[PDB]
RNA sequence: CUGGUAGUUAUGGCGAGAAGGUCACACCCGUUCCCAUACCGAACACGGUAGUUAAGCUUCUCUGCGCCAAUGGUAGUUGGGGGCUUCCCCCUGCGAGAGUAGGUCGCUGCCGGG
RNA sequence: CUGGGGCGGUCGCCUCCUAAAGAGUAACGGAGGCGCCCAAAGGUUCCCUCAGAAUGGAUGGAAAUCAUUCGCAGAGUGUAAAGGCACAAGGGAGCUUGACUGCGAGACUGACAAGUCGAGCAGGGACGAAAGUCGGGCUUAGUGAUCCGGUGGUUCCGCAUGG
RNA sequence: GUCAUGGAGGUAGAGCACUGUUUGGACUAGGGGCCCUUCUCGGGUUACCGAAUUCAGAUAAACUCCGAAUGCCAUGUACUU
């Protein structure tokens, strides 16, 4: 028997988020890829080809936390936080193909809180 | 229960021994065991498919979903849909609930086995074990149902090679 | 299969036409279509 | 020769410009009947041709029919004016082009292969060669 | 796993009468009834014919 | 029993490639996507490519077998 | 150096072989909580990191399959002329498909950790 | 209408070929469909992948259902055919009625009558966390004018005035 | 009108990747001939058929992995008219 890759089918998926959601020079595209350790934002010009913010869990600079909901939650306030930084207010949120429910969901709620406009 | 806890002590590491693998992450591990009955006689009547999704829900632990026909055959009599068959398959700490009732309770019952019935293997590395009866099993008996219909046991192995699957199933019991 | 005339409970007035099967769907439809007189949503029913 | 069915049961006559596309090579048998000039060749043709080759072999050597009539033609009879739509099946053809190679043979001498190959030639209304692998 | 679906998951030991040896293993119908291993943890009781164990053929 | 045929749909190209096109124009008539909406064109309910804005008519390839009409303004 | 995320007609794909691993990635262990299965913690979700590079993943080699692909010639053909007109030939321009020499185990951008 | 007329056939609409690589293009030329259907077979969110073959398995047989591997579609798409469709337009499930009202820059098609597509604006919604999508259905048949009647509604007229 | 540039479009040709039509090998399944201890359940043969399978080779208005010449639609700050 074979064992199917989540990450494989995950990519199909987010082909079909990616579908209907592109990012331009006035609204780019909030993406989160989520690891089993750890999760991390881009906020991305499709348009050009360019990130212009990025947070993170693993980052040194403010990267602490209990659960990794809680920790995801961390993320989402600094992406929003450095977002307002470089001036970008209004974002689509690309799912990247995760259901829209635990971690993915705790960092747009925290960060949608913060300086952005879903 | 007694028998995963007795594959991660005593069939881990001398199997692999065997066959001599790189890591301990290809020794092959039995992943679902899936258990269908097929009523062929379903179509006219539904009372003996109810008694279907009573038996096996009394064998497994968890009730069967019942599967639905797939293209239409006149001979048999067979039109789209139709519920005609029910399956059902362990995975976890339920699974291994349902290996040792075969290494005891199964097994007796049946007239004659020669070991492991080699003619019973695909050759990819996944085992079916050819059932007779119901009355194999201790829980429904032959006092409830009136009918037996008959069932169709398959296991599903990690196993490559049809000798690394044929090497498993005997040390964790199963002859 | 037929013809068919939503009446508006308060709109007062079947604007709304469809069609059903009136063999699979034998009993009266009823469905929230917008009345432009009330401009509002309203339940609208077959006569 | 006869196709065993027929998507459409008429078919346009078509034309006869050009070289063959394929079968300009002999590929079987040792020798070959190359037509030099286009026709139509029908089934009742490529069977009086083929009977002509055998009979003279007399159950010797193989004969390849490289051409097969795909192409059925109609007719009107005889005292029926033109129109009321397109005539009845009569025969089947094959529209062979310049080039190609209609019968085959091996596994006679050159001598009997080339006189099979005259007498196969007298019952095909084209100009051929006899051509060799 | 689902809950008020299916019947009950609970352990319930099973004995032979002839090798008389006690092992775990989850299944339905209990109908209650005492042990002797593992006194602690209190589990149902249900005979069972002849095991394979017992029968040397099987063995 | 034949003598039968629909009218012709006037179907294929309206717009040139190069051709400044208003907001609204049909650009392709066309039986499901022979070609795809590109950039400011959108796909009418029986497939007619229309330009979204005003702008230069532009058929691109989208991937080896397909093909796809923008309206760069 | 590796994770994410784009672009580019597969020269990018598949197949085969090999090596590598807390720096991520992964499988992997669990089902208490949110959330799941038309049955199943397989998946989905959530909480862990004992165990492992075996697989995916990344890098390296290969032309077996595919894919890309000249030049030359030919078919066809716009225009202009001839014939012996089921068709054929000549002049001028354009010029395939197939086949072949050959090419390819990608190239390119941004962001984070190293 | 008609390769004289009659007899037979045909008469409107859709798809293909004829049709000569834009569009259009005739014949009593070659082939088929239509005069509907669907309360989901519509909208939206989320999720998914088919046919067939090999191999092993009780009633089970070549062929029912189950498991594994190989499978770019050899399936499916209400209904002909063509053009499309695996980011699916194909298959599930949840909630729904946008199968909305007022419209509509601008195009296509057309002798006319008609026919077709349409961003976008307003009202008020459905689904969705949002982005957004939704004015029926993968697309293209499923229809028939005017006149005269019938029913419903109506800050319209009402033959001196009120009716 | 020509030149240049861009583009839509599947004809000629060609091709067999699909769909149909088709020839000759080779390859096993099978069934039917042929003998048969046999219940034709199973063997041994076949060239009597056979449905796949590959190898080689053909063929198409309603086949297409391909694909011109022309023609068509545009654009130009080009030259004529
Ligand atoms: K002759
Ligand atoms: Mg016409
Ligand atoms: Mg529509
Ligand atoms: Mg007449
Ligand atoms: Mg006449
Ligand atoms: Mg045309
Ligand atoms: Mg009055
Ligand atoms: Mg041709
Ligand atoms: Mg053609």
């Amino acid at each position: 028997i074979t064992k199917i890759d989540k990450n494989k089918v995950r990519k199909k998926r987010h082909a079909r988020v990616r579908s209907k959601i592109s990012g331009t020079e006035s609204r780019p595209r909030l993406n989160v890829f989520r690891s089993n350790k750890n999760i991390y934002a881009q906020i991305i010009d499709d348009v050009n080809g360019v990130t212009l913010a990025s947070a993170s869990n693993l980052d040194k600079d403010f990267g602490s936390a209990e659960s990794k909901v809680d920790a995801a939650s961390k993320v989402g306030e600094l992406v929003a936080k450095r977002a307002s930084e470089k001036g970008i207010t209004s974002v689509t949120f690309d799912r990247g193909g995760y259901l829209y429910h635990g971690r993915v969901k705790a960092l747009a709620e925290a960060a949608r809180e913060n300086g952005l406009e879903f | 229960n007694r028998l995963k806890d007795q594959y991660l002590k005593e069939i881990v590491p001398a199997l692999m021994s065997k066959f001599n693998y790189d890591s301990v992450m290809e020794v092959p591990k039995i992943d679902k065991i899936v258990i269908n009955t097929g009523v062929g006689d379903a179509t006219a009547n539904a009372k003996v498919l109810d008694s279907a999704v009573e038996e096996l829900a009394l064998i497994t632990g968890q009730k069967p979903v019942i599967t639905k026909a797939k293209n239409s055959i006149a001979g048999f009599r067979l039109r789209e849909g139709m519920p005609i068959g029910a399956k059902v398959t362990l995975r976890g700490e339920r699974m291994y609930d349902f290996l040792d009732k075969l290494v005891t309770v199964s097994l007796p019952r049946v007239r004659d086995f020669r070991g492991v019935s080699k003619k019973a293997f695909d050759g990819r590395g996944n085992y079916t074990l050819g059932v007779r009866e119901q009355l194999i099993f201790p829980e429904i008996d032959y006092d409830q149902v009136s009918k037996v219909r008959g069932m169709d046991v398959v296991i599903v192995t990690t196993a490559k090679s049809d000798e690394e699957s044929h090497e498993l199933l005997t040390q964790l019991g199963m002859p | 299969r037929v013809n068919i005339t939503l009446e508006c409970t308060e709109c007062g007035d079947r604007n709304y036409i469809t069609t059903k099967n009136k063999r699979e769907n034998p009993e009266r439809i009823e469905l929230k279509k917008y009345c432009p007189r009330l401009r509002r949503v309203t339940l609208h029913r077959e006569t | 020769l006869v196709p065993k069915r027929v998507k459409y049961r008429r078919e346009f006559r078509g034309n006869m410009r050009g070289r063959a596309k394929g079968g300009t090579e002999v590929a079987f048998g040792e020798y070959g009947l190359q037509a030099v000039e286009a026709s139509w060749i029908t089934n009742r043709q490529i069977e009086a041709a083929r009977i002509a080759m055998t009979r003279y072999m007399k159950r010797g050597g193989k004969v390849w029919i490289k051409i097969f009539p795909h192409k059925s033609y109609t007719s009107k009879p005889i005292g029926v004016r033109m129109g009321k739509g397109k005539g009845a099946p009569e025969g089947w053809v094959s529209p062979v082009k310049r080039g190609k190679i209609m019968f085959e043979i091996a596994g006679v001498p050159e001598d009997v292969a080339r006189e099979a190959l005259r007498l196969a030639a007298h019952k095909l209304p084209v100009k051929t060669k006899i051509v060799k692998r | 796993m689902k809950t008020g679906i299916h019947p009950e998951y609970r352990p319930v030991v099973f004995v032979d009468t002839s090798t008389d040896f006690k092992f775990l293993s989850g299944s339905t119908k209990s109908s209650s009834e005492t042990i002797k291993w593992e006194d602690g943890n209190e589990y149902p009781l249900l005979r069972v014919e002849i095991s394979s164990d017992s029968h040397p053929f099987y063995t | 029993s034949n003598g039968r045929d629909s009218e012709s749909k006037r179907l294929g190209a309206k717009r040139a490639d190069g051709q400044f096109v208003t907001g609204g124009s049909i650009l392709y008539r066309q039986r499901g996507t022979k070609i795809y909406p590109g950039t400011n064109v959108g796909r009418g309910g029986d497939d007619t490519l229309f330009a979204k804005t005003d702008g230069v008519v532009r058929f691109e390839r989208m991937g080896r077998d397909k093909k796809k009409v923008s309206v760069y303004p």
